[PDB]
RNA sequence: CGGAGCCAGCGAGUCUAACCUUGGCCGAGAGGUCUUGGUAAUCUUGUGAAACUCCGUCGUGCUGGGGAUAGAGCAUUGUAAUUAUUGCUCUUCAACGAGGAAUUCCUAGUAAGCGCAAGUCAUCAGCUUGCGUUGAUUACGUCCCUGCCCUUUGUACACACCGC
């Protein structure tokens, strides 16, 4: 408790100046003596959780993306998450995508984001706020999508999900329903203002609960390329998403449209 | 289709955001008196002959 | 079915003017690689008259 | 060469060693559909049995086939050697096999 | 094999005389391959 | 795919050993036999490489594109090849219909395509390096992104008040 409340404080020291001298860890701290300030600095510097700037007349501390997870696991150790980490499934541009799991032993997703002294990591924050909103509007306005669980001030952990992509599911049996669900939910995303332009075979996700009921959904996680409808190139943006769908349709499913599929300007007397 | 023709006789140097396009002057063509200043994309040396389309739109600076 | 594809190629080509390889197989009556048998035939026959001969496309003219 | 045109005659998909065959490709690369044979198979075969390969499978009378059907069922008499079967050199019986299409 | 000095590191296998790229640039002004280009 | 034409260069090669091999016969081949030349601008070597040129078969059809996977045997080096070292023959013929978020390199014989030679080499490369054959498009401008610096100096609030 007190170890990580003291962390916490030079966590609450950062949120004072630019890049912080010594004596300021010292004394945002508050502890007792020598000891416990520069030993804890060191055990920083050591496992490169800080760093040393010496700029003339002047020392100062610098952190690096490692020691700030910690704190995130101890605002993650306040609400419930994770205990154990690591399983690399996935590194990505702006996030790493890890497999952890909780005290409870279910595994879940860990998106650690990587975007110094202050600024990667506060845009790794505005990062993971923005994701996450982005993700609570998803859920909020009723879209298939996964839930999320909490955004640690830059690292995003949510649940696993059961699916695999498109481009190893040769077909289903529904092929024209699963072709009106995927012309409907672009229609769904023209009437929420959105439209998702990367709407491609990696993205759909898919979930498979049985053979016999088919109670079953999806996943889109299209999060750097939905652009709302007043943008300049919405149009054919909507019109790729729509394509896309057909020619694959086309091409793997073999599957042509009968009914003619929605226009931007069919869309236009939507929301 | 009015076809305006043109005459490169000054440049005026390289401009654009990625340094591409270039401020020509120009001589039209059909008319001496008529000195236009337009925006060229591509390699265009002294006494090059431009087609234009409009001998009447002037564009002053890029970005 | 000899009487109802072969004949249309002797109303064809001298019909086009223009008789090669693949604007033979167009007709869609046959297939590719007996066109050029029918090619040679008519060489041998006179209709089609050689312009140049290459192992992959061959240029003639009608008579 | 000489459009040597055909009043009909042919058949559109014929059937030997139970297996369905399409009576318009090359007698090589129709024969090649059955499985236990491939392209060079059918060709050595059809060589023994002399048999024009340019000719497509529409044009291939059934004496043809008998013949075909009679290099399978003898391939080592008509001069194919053990190094061009499927099976050489067996351990149940130390035979040389070809095993056929649907005798797998 | 490094038979001279038990320098397996970087050997120069090539002809046998199998010197380490450490002591091969020690005894490089022995042979002759110096620096022209 | 089936024939034909057959164009280079850098290398490299054996002793107190089995290196590079020409040629001749046998074998479908893998390979084997018998020798011969070269310690090298001499023999391998004119390394008759590949891509390329021409003519026929194919006819747009996951096709005669693809060759992954698997079966059968036969040979080669290695003491030992099994989780197959590898080479040869026939058969089995999968995903893959020009590819997303994003990513790399580059201005003339350069890119790109191609093979060859040398080191890894007891056997094989999809490893690395040099060599030669065919040979584009398009700039020859920019700091707009990416950064990298180089500086100019508004300055330290020279550490101030607080609410907290």
């Amino acid at each position: 408790t007190d170890d990580f409340r003291v962390l916490q404080a030079v966590e609450q020291g950062s949120r004072s100046h630019e890049v912080v001298p010594t004596p300021l860890i010292h004394q945002i701290s508050g502890m007792r003596s020598q000891s416990g300030t520069n030993r804890a600095i060191s055990d920083l510097a050591k496992l490169s959780l800080i760093s040393k700037m010496r700029n003339v007349k002047y020392d100062g501390y610098r952190l690096t993306y490692n020691g700030i997870d910690y704190l995130a696991l101890k605002t993650m150790l306040n609400r419930d998450t994770v205990y154990s980490v690591g399983n690399t499934i996935g590194v990505g541009k702006e996030s790493d995508i890890y497999k952890v799991s909780d005290k409870n032993g279910n595994p879940r997703v860990m998106k650690i984001h990587r975007l110094q002294g202050a600024n990667w990591m506060h845009l790794s924050r505005l990062a993971a706020n923005k994701e996450y909103q982005f993700m609570s509007m998803l859920y909020s306005k009723g879209f298939k999508v996964p839930e999320p669980f909490d955004n640690s001030r830059h690292i995003v952990v949510m649940e696993l999900i059961e699916g695999y992509p498109m481009r190893r599911l040769r077909k289903h049996k529904n092929i024209p329903k699963l072709y009106s669900d995927l012309m409907c939910f672009i229609v769904d995303l023209a009437n929420s203002g959105l439209i998702h332009c990367d709407f491609n075979e990696f993205n759909i996700m898919i979930k498979d609960k049985l053979e016999d009921e088919n109670d079953c959904g999806f996943v889109v996680i299209d999060f750097p390329q939905c652009i709302s409808i007043q943008h300049q190139d919405a149009d054919y943006y909507f019109q790729r998403d729509v394509d896309c769908i057909r020619r694959f349709f086309k091409k793997k499913l073999k599957y042509e449209p009968k009914p003619d599929s929605s226009m931007l300007d069919t869309e236009g007397f939507g929301d | 289709t009015p076809v305006t023709l043109a005459k490169v006789i000054k440049v005026l140097g390289r401009t654009g955001s990625r340094g591409g396009v270039t401020q020509v002057r120009v001589e039209f063509l059909e008319d001496t008196s008529r000195t236009i200043v337009r925006n060229v994309k591509g390699p265009v040396r002294e006494n090059d002959i431009l087609v234009l389309m409009e001998s009447e739109r002037e564009a002053r600076r890029l970005r | 079915l000899d009487q109802e594809k072969y004949d249309r190629i002797l109303k064809e080509v001298p019909t086009y003017r223009y008789v090669s390889v693949s604007v033979l197989v167009d007709r869609l009556k046959i297939g590719g690689s007996l066109a050029r048998i029918a090619l040679r035939h008519l060489e041998k026959e006179g209709i089609i008259k050689p312009i140049s001969k290459h192992s992959k496309q061959a240029i003639y003219t009608r008579a | 060469s000489l459009v040597v045109q055909e009043q009909g005659s042919f058949q559109h998909i014929l059937r030997l060693l139970n297996t369905n065959v399409d009576g318009n490709i090359k007698i090589v690369y129709a024969l090649t559909t059955i499985k236990g044979v491939g392209r060079r198979y059918s060709n050595l075969v059809c060589k023994k049995a002399d048999v024009d390969l340019h000719k497509r499978a529409g044009e291939l009378t059934q004496e043809e086939l008998e013949r075909i059907v009679q290099i399978m069922q003898n391939p080592t008499h008509y001069k194919i050697p053990a190094w061009f079967l499927n099976r050489q050199n067996d351990i149940t019986d130390g035979k040389d096999y070809h095993t056929l299409a649907n005798n797998v | 094999q490094c038979r001279v000095c038990s320098s397996h590191t970087g050997l120069i296998r090539k002809y046998g005389l199998n010197i380490c790229r450490q002591c091969f640039r020690e005894k490089a002004n022995d042979i002759g391959f110096n620096k022209f280009r």
